């Protein structure tokens, strides 16, 4: 890789000083290169990676959703094969992304994570990049990796459960992530309501136990889950 | 559309 | 170039669905390989390249000054070269768009640009371009790169005052950027604020040439030249 | 800083 020859630390450095400049693309560059050095990541470089990630392919998703929605009326004037090409490009950058996180995590971020709170996070993670190519997915694969996706969030949440107090804000987050995978992936409406309600109670129950910095880590994480039970109900 | 987990 | 085998109306076509999905790399890719086409540009195929370089370096520049902040605080503890550097990287980045500009302006947009419409926005943008670069200059090249910038707005001036009414929008245009020029680049506050203001007065006394839509166009930028005047007296 | 064009 092209940051082979750059130390560890200076790596995660300058992905932080990406951050604050609001250079994604550098910012997932560094952490890749970062990753490839093969030590575990400490909790706050697991956030630097995903922050990145989740921008570039942010940006990527909603590029995709602009152009298959101008597709889509296209086939309801004939334009010629612009619009599904460009299209196209932008979703074969997308997968790319995606194939890019999924590769990191395989090899070999999940096989070493152990405690609960790296495990957790990597497994959703993989929940999450699976979630983004089903997304886009129409062929003879949707389904395998609709399946992918679930598979990934299920073994996160047993962990999850047994490991982790409900208001701990990664729990809260990949229930709410598998929630939305539910809802918007699987055709599940109930299950993603279910889910989404009796992890805002259980939370809500578990919130005494908290400091005043943890309650508000885990209330801004709960009023997610309201917004989308108020949207879907 | 469904709101997922934001950055922290 | 890699746009060299795509038609150049399919370029346009998709140069306007990458503004609409906000890809703007993209966007300037696209209008790069229109312009090689050799052909020259219409008037809102001009607007086209201008909107996509105009978005890419204006990321840069944006980043750049993060990082350049950073890096002063860090020379008032000691952080190794990594701030430097990775400045260095984004500078060098911002300096290759400039670069590809000015070199599409150069080969051959200009010289075959006669009306004035498409001659001062072509001068004017090669003044910006060289203004963005100026913004970044430090060795034995910022007074070089700063004779540049003004050569070039000077003679879009000379062909705006003579060719164009004063509410022209790419006369005013061209007017507040050189105003910005002289204030923050060449270090004539004066200038500037002299400029802003005959711009600004000339053009009011045109308004009441102009249809509904036209005096909407003007009186827009003109509110710029005012805010800079409140800003800078 | 001062303001410069807007895209149209
Ligand atoms: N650079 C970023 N985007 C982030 C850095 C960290 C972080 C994590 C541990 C230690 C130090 C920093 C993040 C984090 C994620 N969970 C909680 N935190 C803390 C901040 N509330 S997020
Ligand atoms: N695609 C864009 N960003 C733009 C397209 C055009 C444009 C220009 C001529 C004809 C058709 C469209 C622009 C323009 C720049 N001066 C005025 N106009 C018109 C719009 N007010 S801007
Ligand atoms: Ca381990
Ligand atoms: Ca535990
Ligand atoms: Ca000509
Ligand atoms: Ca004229
Ligand atoms: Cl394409
Ligand atoms: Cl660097
Ligand atoms: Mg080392
Ligand atoms: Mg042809």
């Amino acid at each position: 890789g092209a940051m082979g020859s750059m130390e560890r630390a200076s790596l995660i450095q300058k992905a932080k000083l990406a951050e604050q400049a609001e250079r994604y693309e550098d910012m997932a560059a560094f952490m890749k290169g970062a990753v490839e050095k093969g030590e575990e990541l400490s909790c706050e470089e697991r956030n630097l990676l995903s922050v990145a990630y989740k921008n570039v392919v942010g940006g990527q998703r909603a590029a995709w959703r602009v152009l298959s929605s101008i597709e889509q009326k296209s086939n309801e004037e004939e334009k010629g094969p612009e619009v599904r090409e460009y299209r196209e490009k932008v979703e074969t950058e997308l997968q790319g992304v995606c194939d890019t996180v999924l590769g990191l995590l395989d090899s070999h971020l999940i096989k070493e994570a152990g405690d609960a709170e790296s495990r957790v996070f990597y497994l959703k993670m993989k929940g999450d990049y699976y979630r983004y190519l089903a997304e886009v997915a129409t062929g003879d694969d949707k389904k395998r990796i609709i399946d992918s996706a679930r598979s990934a969030y299920q073994e996160a949440m047993d962990i999850s459960k047994k490991e982790m107090p409900p208001t701990n804000p990664i729990r809260l987050g990949l229930a709410l992530n598998f929630s939305v995978f539910h809802y918007e992936i699987a055709n599940s409406p109930e299950e993603a309501i279910s889910l989404a309600k009796t992890t805002f109670d259980e939370a809500m129950a578990d919130l005494h136990t908290l400091s005043e910095d943890s309650y508000k880590d885990s209330t801004l994480i709960m009023q997610l889950l309201r917004d989308n039970l108020t949207l879907w109900t | 559309r469904s709101l997922s987990e934001r950055l922290m």
